[PDB]
């Protein structure tokens, strides 16, 4: 994922077009195409991609409460981090859950073998 | 169906390929005709014998935008901003001699013209119905922050289309140069449309490509600091977008519009816009986010929510828009009415909110005239003079409704003191001839003491009544009583 | 020190007239505060003072103060707001300027922040039509009328205030002396300059 985020921030256009050109199938090319590029699309991940489930929806918040975080092999709150940032700005200082303990929380969703978490 | 002109010698021009165009004035002289003949002059016609058609060369190229701001004289002359600001005052209003009033913004390409004087009437039209009110309830102002006061000056500051940071160098009356230079975000790229009046003394401006990113350069801004100096801000207000997107459909839309109202609080001109119709509305509704889920159990904060989107068939906006958070049920006319024509030959004059249907009595940019619905034929369909339509304010039949609602303008025109083009909505002068008697039956009664600067002023609209007809005689007699009064009067 | 103000109005009743009041009785006023009117430089020196002339209600729909002239050297902007008043309004005889006065009243506020270290205040308005009317302002918060226009410029605060008129007299001067402070209206006199009118 590096490598592909690295080739994305070199060309990228080719190398989205090389990976979606034809096949059928629908792999997670919405986390590898609006990442970064000549486009905002800030509130659009809001709006658009936030389809997520009860399923695993609190997966993220017991990770964050409870990390101590590659226990298991599992990656879906790469396209769920959604609740992981609303979690953050509302213990940080907009409702003011967490002063110190956000700083805690994010270093434990630092944990080694995890590059995704710091793009989302 | 009304109303119409045309050129002789000229024509669309099958030389050029096109030309965008625009004009708007909410007070007296309402015709500025941006167009291209057979760079090109700008034009300027009264309402009352359009005969005498007046035109003057430019010394620009493209003459993008222009709009002007009081009943003085004036235009902008935008699109590299050649020959700025001027009045006419030489002998009439029928020269534009533009003065050394230039703005010399060196070489660039705004699309802006606002920053008006002074705060905008309150009318509490259906709660008085000016019974007796005496102007006093029925025509009010709210208290409104003056911009960059000193006495309500002015300047014809806007905000760079083609740059990105600001203008400067305002030189209002006083022929001072006071130059600065300032960053403004370092950074940005717009194609907006200004709204300037908001609650403080302060600027928006937010638009940068159209549907297919998001992005809004919400410039809040202050000019107020000291004397020869200039100190404008950088506050990036609360972003927001087109939701249109949401549908999985498709997502082709392109707004080219989104203008804007004076009213900085209750509207959000957003549309899509070939081969698709798609109005969309937001609002300004602060509130505070849902701050829980965190755990078992500053508010202050904006986002925006929906207030109207519907699928329609249309493809050029003319202009957006009394007050608001009215029950408006026995009210029927033009109150907010935002219309637009339609490219399919008939127009569909609707109000917001419904959209749904109007009488229509089967067998590039406009802006409205006035409360009275006579629109200005600017339509898609090339070089073509100016068209008019059918004002009826509603369905129904009221006449009592009918004239309460024309004495209203007429006093809400009076005291104003603008120009008055109510003629076409209202029915023979019978019912006008029982209106100007009720009226001046209120102005005697119930003045209370306002006659003493009023008066001159409703005689002359008193003309008017009696212009059209068979009733010529109060036309002259008016006439010759206002004159051997104020002759009179100026001579003692 | 000498904080003056410098008002006048009558140029849409009478124009005419004020240039040769300018001949007899505005340009020696000014020499009473400066050496001679030629071009010199402008800041806080107390003595400057203002010019406010505009027209009433009659072909103004859409302006009623356009003041500016806080220091002007007491020469340049002075001379040329002389010269280059107006030659406007019309309508009719009956008023002219009221709520201009009031506006006046609003001026000596600015002095209050800008005069900080008396200057015994002083103040001079020329109006040749009798004026009335009901609003007040208009313009700004401040509000009441040609009676709470005088009480203030008397009593609220000893400013000096008179109104030189053309040699004619209307029905003003009456009612404009009902202040306990005194208004010293005097200064409408044939006779030369007045040292502080």
């Amino acid at each position: 994922f590096l490598m592909l985020c690295h080739v994305a921030q070199t060309y990228g256009s080719e190398v989205i077009l090389s990976e979606s050109s034809s096949g059928e199938e629908v792999p997670f090319f919405e986390t590898w195409m609006q990442t970064c590029m000549p486009e905002e699309g800030k509130i659009l991940n809001p709006d658009h991609p936030c389809f997520r489930p009860d399923s695993t929806k609190v997966e993220s918040l017991v990770a964050l409460l409870n990390n101590s975080k590659l226990v298991q092999m599992k990656w879906h709150e790469a396209c769920l981090s959604i609740s992981a940032a609303i979690l953050e700005i509302l213990n940080a200082w907009e409702n003011g859950v967490l002063a110190f303990e956000s700083i805690q929380k994010i270093t434990d969703n630092i944990k080694g073998k995890v590059c995704s978490l710091a793009v989302c | 169906l009304a109303y119409v002109c045309e050129w002789e010698k000229w024509a669309k021009s099958t030389y050029c390929p096109s030309l965008p165009l625009a004009c708007a004035w909410s007070c007296r002289n309402l015709i500025a005709f941006t167009t291209d003949l057979r760079t090109h002059m700008i034009h300027i016609l009264d309402t009352e014998h359009p005969w005498e058609v007046h035109s003057v060369s430019s010394g620009h190229s493209e003459a993008i935008t222009c709009l002007e701001w009081d009943q003085s004289g004036s235009r902008l002359l935008s699109a590299d901003a050649d020959g700025q600001i001027k009045c006419w005052s030489m002998a009439d209003h029928l020269a534009n001699s533009w003065e050394s009033s230039v703005g010399s913004q060196v070489e660039g390409d705004p699309i802006v013209a606002l920053s008006w004087l002074h705060n905008g009437v309150k009318l509490a039209l259906h709660v008085e119905k000016s019974g007796a009110s005496s102007f006093g309830e029925k025509f009010s102002r709210v208290k409104f922050s003056p911009s960059l006061t000193l006495k309500p000056m002015e300047g014809w500051i806007a905000v760079t289309v083609s740059g990105l940071v600001t203008v400067s160098l305002l030189k209002p009356s006083g022929q001072v140069l006071t130059s600065t230079e300032s960053l403004c975000r370092l950074r940005g790229r717009v194609a907006l449309a200004d709204i300037a009046f908001t609650g403080g003394g302060n600027i928006v401006v937010a638009a940068a490509d159209g549907s297919s990113a998001s992005p809004v350069k919400f410039y809040k801004v202050c000019v107020s600091v000291v004397s020869e100096k200039c100190r404008i801000d950088t506050e990036i207000l609360p972003s927001l977008f087109m939701r249109c997107t949401t549908d999985p459909n498709r997502k082709d839309r392109f707004p080219a519009i989104t203008h804007l109202k004076f009213l900085a609080r209750d509207m959000s001109e957003q549309v899509l816009l070939a081969t698709s119709s798609l109005v969309e509305c937001w609002s300004l509704r602060k509130e505070g986010l849902p701050v829980n889920n965190i755990f078992q159990q500053q508010p202050m904060i904006l986002k925006w929510r929906i207030l109207s989107a519907t699928n329609d068939l249309d493809r050029v906006s003319a202009v957006a828009l009394t007050d608001l958070k009215v029950a408006s049920d026995t009210q029927f006319y033009p109150g907010l009415g935002l219309a637009l024509a339609f490219q399919d030959g008939s127009v569909h004059m609707v109000h917001r909110l419904s959209l749904q249907t109007m009488a229509v009595f089967y067998s590039k940019a406009m802006q409205l005239s006035w409360t009275s619905l006579a629109l200005v034929g600017i339509d898609n369909h090339g070089k073509l003079s100016m068209l008019r339509i059918s004002p009826s304010l509603g369905h129904p039949l009221e006449p009592k409704l009918a004239l309460q609602h024309l004495l209203f303008l007429l006093e809400y025109c009076m005291v104003t003191g603008y120009d008055w083009w109510d003629i076409l909505l209202h029915v023979q002068p019978g019912m006008v001839q029982s209106l100007v008697e009720r009226l001046h039956e209120e102005y005697t009664r119930q003045k209370p003491a306002l006659q003493q600067v009023l008066s001159t002023r409703i005689l002359a609209m008193k003309a008017s009544l009696c212009k059209l007809s068979r009733v010529c005689d109060y036309h002259t007699k008016l006439f010759l009583m206002a004159i051997t009064s104020t002759l009179k009067s100026l001579l003692r | 020190v000498a904080d003056v103000v410098f008002v006048i109005e009558g140029t849409a009743n009478l124009g005419p007239y004020f240039e040769e009041l300018r001949k007899h009785y505005l340009l020696p006023a000014i020499e009473y505060f400066n050496g001679g009117p030629p071009d010199f430089g402008g800041d806080y020196g107390g003595t400057q003072y203002s010019l406010v002339v505009f027209n009433t209600v009659d072909c103004a729909p859409e302006s009623y103060v356009q003041c500016h002239a806080p220091t002007s050297s007491a020469y340049e902007f002075v001379t040329w707001l002389d010269g280059i008043k107006f030659m406007g309004g019309g309508g009719e005889s009956c008023s002219l300027i009221a709520e201009g006065l009031s506006t006046a009243l609003q001026l000596f506020d600015d002095f209050k922040k800008m005069r900080e270290q008396q200057t015994h205040r002083v103040c001079l308005l020329i109006c040749n039509s009798p004026p009335y009317l009901l609003p007040a302002v208009e313009s700004t918060t401040y509000s009441g009328c040609t009676t709470e226009s005088l009480v203030q410029k008397i009593g609220e605060r000893g400013i000096h205030f008179s109104i030189v008129s053309p040699r004619k007299l209307p029905a003003l001067r009456l009612l404009f002396e009902k202040a306990a402070p005194p208004a010293l209206l005097e200064p409408l006199q044939q006779p030369a300059d007045v040292s502080q009118d």
